[PDB]
């Protein structure tokens, strides 16, 4: 992905977090876990949808063909009323199916996104009170308990006490 | 780069189909070469699946993951070749055609023996392939799938 | 003793356009729009046509 | 069409100087959309990529990690050509060496090493015999260098002379059996 | 571009490395040169490529204008007919145009992304034995000779071992 | 935002400097105040420009409906007639509708991107010569002058030097 998180420095994602789309996997003495990024989640669930809500609506005016019917000597006009349907029928079409891909394109790169995000969010806390391994984990100098863990999660680490 | 199989008999207008199996798969530096005996090779495939410039349509190359596979719909007896695949500068050690007849005994003298195959014989060097009869004679007890 | 990393550069003058500039000089392009024709009236797919003349 | 035309002696004395030479038309030395490259081939090592130049705004070369101490690969843009040294050759390095164009066919204007005009190939032998006729009992025995012509393919022995037979022609010797 | 690579932190492109469009140059006692990453290389090339024949197909369905001919006492439809005809045209003009303007800025962003993520693969792999430049380059605190730099561009980099 | 900056790792905006878009504050013992990077905002000027342009100069040819009368017995032509101008209309109103929403999600990204940039940049520069806080700032180790600070905003920190 654009953002380099899903499916590149984080290998791959986790069954075990069931509760949110992003979080944390924490892991110390007193035993490890998963806990989902709430906020980070509801921000995407509320983005993702706007966007089927806007593309749903954007095609609500769009070509309705009625039936009209010719006799045998008005050809060239009948030939006109169905090109004329098939052409409006062949614009939304496109329209519609260019609209899914674009935008199927751009969800998953926000995904990416979110996720790097978060990352460096946890990242620029700790600075260099952790080990970045390059997989998507920090490892602690000092031990942090669930109270530490948390304040990372928080936004509240506080870096000078270590 | 792996090629199988290492050669092959087949007649004409037979389908042959040739594999390399490469260390890590990149389809657009997969390439594959005909060599016939005395000259330079000939660029057949480029990219997997590009027929280069000249090269007839019975000649098509496939590409997944890292198994990559050059096809020739209908042997031709002009298609006698050493085939070779190759990814950046590496290449297969190359694939055999030979174009396949009934097994047939070699005549020994003394040592030769003459007009013989399959070509695996134990008894040196061997002849190409006979255009005409499609045998192998090679230059005493000898061992053939067809004496002292 | 030192790693860099870096991109493909070389002496191609392919422009394209996009939203936000226009005349991007790119290293590789394609042209998808068929500007020539051969100003002739041709047998389509070897059937003449029937030409009125005057 | 382009064309490559190789020249250069096909025998060389062990720890010498192996020097060939391939002569362009139809192309440019210099080409933004031509490599320039040697290649050997021989029974047992099987096809082996040696090097190349190229130029982009600027020379550059590039030599398999196997012959990197002994390879120098150098284009002459008065002449068209482009040349191969190696040195301090063993027999080892006896094979039929080809030059070759790549990244003429690019994807996306991506050298992808593909190799689409290869030169007829040059055989060079790394060898001391000497010019030395054959002798006929048709079984023909210890001669250098190839070829004869009277049949087998020659088999090199191990005193470094060729022996064939036929079921004789040795022009480097000028002799006739 | 939007992800500060080409022509940002890396100030320009490289001339001497023609197998690849994203690659590495190691200098150490040994040497220097080029050497294309090619996995990243034709992760592009499937991308692009797919791109423009989706963008060729997705046009394939498109308004086929006929030859319809009216009387001097028929201006109306005429005109009505000229309308439809030249207003499809505009349309699929409009697609046409509006889809290569857009798509080309994401192929050159696409690019843009692909070079930071080569970028950040190896800091990640190195982190705290060499120095990050600031300018694409890694300056290693100890010997790396060829093996070593392969393993960098392998992903195998044995950061434990220095 | 996609690149994380903007209401991301750094929390807000300023109202204190005018005279850019992206730009740097500094604060030292002489004192402190904003600068804005006129190249970075120069550079995201024409952007926008051209995008306001390339918008308006697309939607340049389109439909214009003309008005045509039909007796009582011609109301199917009438009917064909209604159905084609409002479906151009249609068409043409959901082209300029999607396209100034995706064309808006897109300005505020490259903003984002920009500032992101920017910030990626200081960042190269000053590499171990400063502790990186985590939200858009970064405290020197040594003293910084005026000169000093003005040589990061130049792209002519002198690292060696510290
Ligand atoms: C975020 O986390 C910190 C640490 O977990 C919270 O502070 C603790 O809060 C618990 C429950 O209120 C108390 O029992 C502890 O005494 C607190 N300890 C410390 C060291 O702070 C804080 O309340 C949380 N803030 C949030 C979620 O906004
Ligand atoms: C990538 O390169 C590294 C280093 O060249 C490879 O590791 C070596 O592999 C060779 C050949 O397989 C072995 O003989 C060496 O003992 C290894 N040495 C070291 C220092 O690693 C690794 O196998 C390669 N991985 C790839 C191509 O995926
Ligand atoms: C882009 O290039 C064309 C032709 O090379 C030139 O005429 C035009 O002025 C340029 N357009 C812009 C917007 O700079
Ligand atoms: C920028 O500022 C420094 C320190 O004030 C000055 O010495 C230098 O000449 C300037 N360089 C620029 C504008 O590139």
């Amino acid at each position: 992905g654009l953002f380099g998180a899903i499916a590149g420095f984080i290998e791959g994602g986790w069954q075990g977090m069931v509760d949110g789309w992003y979080g944390y996997h924490h892991s110390n003495e007193q035993g490890s876990g998963y806990a989902a990024d709430k906020e980070s989640t509801q921000k995407a669930i509320d983005g993702v949808t706007n966007k089927v809500n806007s593309i749903i609506d954007k095609m609500n005016t769009q070509f309705e063909a009625v039936g009209r019917e010719f006799n045998n000597l008005e050809r060239r006009i009948e030939n006109l009323n169905k090109k004329m349907e098939d052409g409006f029928l062949d614009v939304w079409t496109y329209n519609a199916e260019l609209l899914v891909l674009m935008e199927n394109e751009r969800t998953l790169d926000f995904h990416d996104s979110n996720v790097k995000n978060l990352y460096d969010k946890v990242r620029l806390q700790l600075r260099d009170n952790a080990k970045e391994l390059g997989n998507g984990c920090f490892e602690f100098y000092h031990k942090c308990d669930n109270e530490c863990m948390e304040s990372v999660r928080n936004g509240t680490y506080d870096y000078p006490q270590y | 780069m792996t090629q199988s199989p290492s050669s092959l008999s087949a007649s004409v207008g037979d389908r042959v189909t040739i594999t390399c199996r490469t260390s890590q798969s990149l389809s657009s530096y997969t390439h594959w070469y005909q060599q016939k005996p005395g000259k330079a090779p000939k660029l057949l495939i480029y990219a997997a699946s590009s027929r280069g410039s000249g090269v007839p349509s019975r000649f098509s190359g496939s590409g997944s993951g890292t198994d990559f596979t050059l096809t020739i719909s209908s042997l031709q007896p002009e298609d006698f070749a050493t085939y070779y695949c190759q990814q950046s500068r590496t290449f297969g050690q190359g694939t055999k055609v030979e174009i396949k007849r009934t097994v047939a005994a070699p005549s020994v003298f003394i040592c030769l023996l003459n007009n013989f195959y399959p070509r695996e014989a134990k008894v040196e060097s061997v002849t190409e392939q006979d255009s005409k009869d499609s045998t192998y004679s090679l230059s005493c007890e000898v061992t053939h799938q067809g004496v002292t | 003793d030192q790693i860099c990393i870096g991109y493909h550069a070389n002496n191609s003058t392919e422009q394209v356009d996009t939203i936000m500039e226009k005349n991007v000089t790119v290293t590789h392009a394609q042209d998808i729009l068929e500007k020539t024709h051969n100003g002739k009236l041709c047998d389509l797919d070897g059937v003449k046509p029937l030409i009125l003349r005057d | 069409q382009v064309q490559l035309q190789q020249s250069g002696p096909g025998l060389v004395k062990p720890s010498q100087t192996l020097s060939l030479t391939c002569a362009i038309s139809g192309d440019s030395v210099s080409s933004y959309n031509a490599v320039w490259n040697w290649i050997r081939q021989s029974p047992s090592r099987g096809l082996e990529w040696l090097g190349r130049t190229y130029y982009r705004s600027g020379w550059y070369n590039d030599y398999a990690e196997s012959v990197k101490s002994r390879i120098t690969i150098n284009p002459d843009t008065s002449k068209n050509q482009f040349s191969l040294q190696l040195n301090s050759v063993t027999p080892e390095d006896t094979a039929v060496y080809y030059c070759a164009r790549s990244g003429h066919i690019t994807v996306f204007g991506v050298n992808v090493d593909a190799f689409d005009m290869w030169g007829q190939g040059t055989m060079v032998t790394v060898s001391s015999a000497s010019t030395k006729g054959p002798s006929v009992f048709c079984l023909v025995k210890d001669y250098f260098p190839e070829p004869v012509t009277v049949t087998f393919p020659a088999v090199l022995q191990s005193s470094g002379l060729y022996s064939l037979s036929s079921v004789v022609n040795h022009k480097p010797s000028n002799t006739k059996v």
